């Protein structure tokens, strides 16, 4: 497994999260990213999975960018 | 009238990222009032037992508790206390139970960030992994940033292994032997540390496009032969590939030269035998197409 390289334009932020105890689905890790950009007043423009543990992962990486 | 005895029942009242509050029970004063206490500690990264700084700076004989300061976050410690009277310093106490300090964000960057090499369409980024005593927490990983030199934004990726020392990015947009700006950071469960300074690493180059030509050979002895060819993306040397008449090219031996030497000598051959020899250029991206084969006898 190799983590995806995400594109981070100017004033965007690269974020990531993981927990060696968890083993969650892709859809769960998406909602983690979409909400984290949301309560920062930013949109989700790019994301990928971290640490595979069947279609389940221990982490996520994503990019938030300002709105409008 | 001799030095005092050792304290007993060393206990850790609390522990933080850098401090540890300790308590202990006094031993015999050996007819001389204990004037002060002193504290030592030991980690897997210390040269055995070492003295520590405390608050207060001087732990008096009436003090059965003190705070050790200036510890290393996320490090497993054990402590001991020594009594000291007017006659002299006493025997150390027994070690406390092991206690790991609390964690924090990493304060260091990966050392010796560098890279280069690989096959075409690849960008190789390397770094010296952070040793355990500087990681400052569980879940230690790395963040790698890179971009073509002069670009606006960055490409970034989380590399979660604490022992990760290499990240390889492959893409059809990677131009051969092109410069990239690269910086590598660190992180653990408590947050992210700082990035290192921006360095320039070049992408992988392309293997040689052409074969050497005019391959000729002549024997020097029953086991030694001299091989020469003609010169031609850059080249760092040439690779010989040889096998005897009753063998195949794929199950052969290899020999590599460095530079533009254009000549080479093969040892270890058998006398009165026929061999086949192939010369092939190479750089860091691999080899190019081979030259037409030559046959020589010993």
């Amino acid at each position: 497994f190799v983590s995806d390289a995400l594109l981070v334009p100017d004033k965007c932020k690269f974020l990531h999260q993981e927990r060696m105890d968890m083993c969650e689905s892709h859809l769960h890790w998406h909602t983690v990213a979409k909400e984290s950009c949301g309560d920062r007043s930013m949109n989700l423009h790019d994301y990928g999975m971290l640490l595979p543990c069947i279609d389940r992962f221990r982490g996520v990486e994503f990019v938030c960018c300002p709105m409008e | 009238g001799s030095p005092p005895g050792p304290p007993t029942s060393i206990h850790v009242e609390e522990i933080t990222d850098t401090t540890a509050t300790l308590s202990w029970r006094p031993g015999p004063d050996n007819h001389s009032p204990i004037t002060a206490y002193t504290i030592q500690a030991r980690t897997p990264f210390s040269l055995g037992w070492q003295a520590v700084s405390t608050v207060p700076e001087v732990v008096g004989g009436s003090h059965l508790t003190a705070t050790v300061i200036e510890l290393n976050p996320w490090v497993e410690y054990e402590f001991r206390v020594l009594a000291s009277n007017a006659v002299g310093t006493g025997e150390p106490s027994k070690p406390s139970k092991k206690a790991r300090t609390k964690d924090t964000v990493p304060k260091v960057t990966p050392a010796n960030v560098s890279g280069g090499g690989g096959s075409r369409s690849e960008l190789v980024i390397t770094w010296e992994p952070v040793p355990e005593e500087l990681q400052n927490g569980a879940g230690f990983g790395y963040v790698v940033a890179f971009r073509p030199f002069g670009s606006t934004g960055w490409m970034q990726a989380a590399v979660p292994s604490p022992e990760a020392s290499k990240y390889v990015f492959k893409n059809e947009t990677i131009l051969p032997f092109s410069p990239f700006q690269v910086k590598v950071g660190a992180y653990n469960n408590k947050g992210e540390g700082p990035f290192g300074p921006v360095i320039t690493i070049y992408s992988a180059e392309e293997e040689p496009g052409r074969a050497p030509s005019r391959l000729r050979a002549k024997s020097l002895s029953a086991s030694d032969v001299e091989v020469s060819w003609k010169a031609l993306k850059r080249v760092l040397g040439y690779e010989l590939r040889y096998w005897e008449k009753n063998e195949k090219e794929d199950a052969s031996s290899v020999l590599r030269t460095v530079g533009n030497r254009t000549l080479a000598i093969i040892q270890g051959l058998k006398g009165s035998s026929t061999y086949y020899i192939t010369v092939r250029a190479y750089n860091t991206a691999g080899t190019g197409p081979p030259s037409p084969v030559v046959n020589i006898t010993t």
